[PDB]
């Protein structure tokens, strides 16, 4: 049993939108994840499939270190997916997928996270939004997210 | 308000 939306605490959440989630460990920052699926378990609890975002300081580098966030708003997308309870959502947030050619939006205009990289968890490396390393479906996912960001931000101030 | 747990995937 799958759902296209789910309502909790007075807020309705659709598919393919970023949300903040209460972290597993208390000391962690609130997790950020894209909603990919809304399902109901056998026992009736509602779980959402989420595609994680990785903060540059927590994403492991191959060399064993961590990345330096260029901007406070920087997040790494990924393909790491996990089923988390629907009651764990805090609220919907804003995440902007802006390609390398276009420059970032201004902070006071549109506040929220910005994504310029995608974190490869297997090889522990970063992929650009458009890259030959992607498979067809993963490049399609990244293109869908970039397009959804573009329908919001019309102007493309190039560097 | 349950919490969300992140799995640890197999990496290189």
């Amino acid at each position: 049993t799958h759902f296209n939306q789910f309502a909790y605490d007075g807020n309705t959440y659709d598919l393919e939108v970023p949300v903040l989630l209460v972290p597993e460990d208390k000391s962690q920052k609130p997790y950020v994840a894209i909603i990919k699926d809304i399902t109901q378990t056998k026992d009736g609890s509602m779980m959402i499939l989420g595609q994680w975002f990785y903060r540059p300081e927590e994403a492991e580098k191959r060399g064993g270190g961590n990345w330096q966030s260029s901007d406070t708003r920087e997040l790494f997308y990924s393909f790491h997916r996990d089923e988390v309870p629907a009651e764990s959502v805090m609220h919907r947030c804003v995440v902007y997928f802006v390609p390398a050619h276009k420059q970032l939006p201004k902070r006071k205009n549109n506040p929220g996270f910005i994504v310029r990289k995608v974190y490869d968890t297997v090889e522990k490396k970063l992929w650009k939004l458009t890259d030959k390393d992607y498979e067809d479906s993963k490049q399609r996912e990244i293109d869908v997210l970039v397009k959804k960001t573009m329908n919001v931000l019309g102007d493309l101030p190039d560097l | 308000t349950k919490a969300a747990r992140k799995s640890a995937p197999a990496t290189g």
